[PDB]
C-alpha cells in the first residue's frame, strides 16, 4: 500500500509562529507548512532567520497554550495532542528569553536528534526485530536521516521497506500518549497476532493497555484522523507508523 | 479495498485537503511579501 505511505510522509500542518509580547524588538507573524512526521528542530532554523532581523540571544522556544513543546515529539503528534480541536492554522508563541528548566534543554544539536531519532529506529527494531539494523551498515543509516531531513520519499523508504517486512513482527512498537495523564505515555509489549494466529486488532491494543479509552467520551487520533477499530494493528505498523518506527496514538478528548 | 482500509485513505485524503492545500497557495505569497517588504 505504497498509498498511504506518501499520503502519510506528505502531510502537513499550517503553523502561525507570533512572538511573545515581552520580546523585545516591528515582528509580523511567520507562516509555515510543518511536516508532521519531522521535528520542529529541522524547522526551527527558519524560525530564527525570520525573527533574528526583529531582534538578543538565540535559545529559542515554542509554546502552545502556554505549555511548552517538546522537541523530541514528531510535529505531527504534538498538534494531534494539544491543536487538533482548536481551528487553523497552528497558533505557536515563539520564546527567545525566560527559557525554562522543564522544558528540555536548547534545541538540541542536529546529530542529536539523529541519534534520538535512531534511538527510536533500534529500540523499535529491537520490539518487531532477530535483528535487521544491525545488519545493515552504518552508510545506510545516514540515508534514513537524510531521507527526513530533507524529505526524500524514496531516499528514505527504500531502506524503510526492510525494516517493515517480516519472515513468513514479534511486538508493535507503540507509544499512547494522555491528554490529562499523570505519565508521558503508555508503552507496553503486546503482539500482531493472539495465541490462534488471528492478526490483532487496534481496539485489542487499547483493550489490553489502554482500556480507560472506552461520559467524556475520548478520540483516538493518529496522523490526524480516527481509524476504525477494526484495523488489523500489524498494517498499521507497517504503514502508519512514524519514520522513526513507532505508532505514536493519541486519546484526545471530543467537543 | 476493504471498508477500514478505504476509511483510512479517504480520512487521509480529506486531512490534507482541509490541512495543507487549504494554506498551500496563500502562505508561499504572504511569506513572498514579507521578504519583498524587507
Amino acid at each position: 500500500d505504497k498509498d498511504v505511505l506518501r499520503d502519510v510522509w506528505f502531510g502537513r500542518i499550517p503553523t502561525c509562529f507570533t512572538l511573545y509580547q515581552d520580546e523585545i524588538t516591528e515582528a509580523e507573524p511567520y507562516y509555515l507548512l510543518l511536516p508532521r512526521v519531522s521535528y520542529l528542530t529541522l524547522v526551527t532554523d527558519k524560525v530564527k532567520k525570520h525573527f533574528q532581523k526583529v531582534m538578543d540571544i538565540s535559545e529559542i522556544w515554542f509554546e502552545y497554550e502556554g505549555t511548552p513543546l517538546k522537541w523530541h515529539y514528531p510535529i505531527g503528534l504534538l498538534f494531534d495532542l494539544l491543536a487538533s480541536s482548536s481551528a487553523l492554522p497552528w497558533n505557536i508563541t515563539v520564546h527567545f528569553k525566560s527559557f525554562p528548566e522543564k522544558d528540555l534543554l536548547h534545541c538540541p544539536s542536529k546529530d542529536a536528534i539523529e541519534a534520538h531519532f535512531m534511538s527510536c529506529m533500534k529500540e523499535a527494531d529491537a520490539l518487531k526485530h532477530s535483528q535487521v539494523i544491525n545488519e545493515m551498515q552504518k552508510k545506510d543509516h545516514k540515508q534514513l536521516w537524510m531521507g527526513l531531513q530533507n524529505d526524500r520519499f524514496d531516499q528514505f523508504w527504500a531502506i524503510n521497506r526492510k525494516l517493515m517486512e517480516y519472515p513468513a513482527f514479534r511486538y508493535i512498537p507503540f507509544r499512547i500518549y494522555q491528554t490529562t495523564t499523570e505519565r508521558p505515555f503508555i508503552q507496553k509489549l503486546f503482539r500482531p497476532v493472539a495465541a490462534d494466529g488471528q492478526l490483532h486488532t487496534l481496539g485489542d491494543l487499547l483493550k489490553e493497555v489502554c482500556p480507560s479509552a472506552i461520559e467524556k467520551k475520548n478520540q483516538v487520533m493518529i496522523h490526524g484522523i480516527e481509524p476504525m477499530l477494526e484495523t488489523p494493528l500489524q498494517w498499521l505498523s507497517e504503514h502508519l507508523s512514524y519514520p522513526d518506527n513507532f505508532l505514536h496514538i493519541s486519546i484526545i478528548p471530543q467537543p | 479495498r476493504p471498508r477500514w482500509k478505504r476509511h483510512i485513505s479517504e480520512q487521509l485524503r480529506r486531512r490534507d485537503r482541509l490541512q495543507r492545500q487549504a494554506f498551500e497557495e496563500i502562505i508561499l505569497q504572504y511569506n513572498k511579501l514579507l521578504e519583498k517588504s524587507d
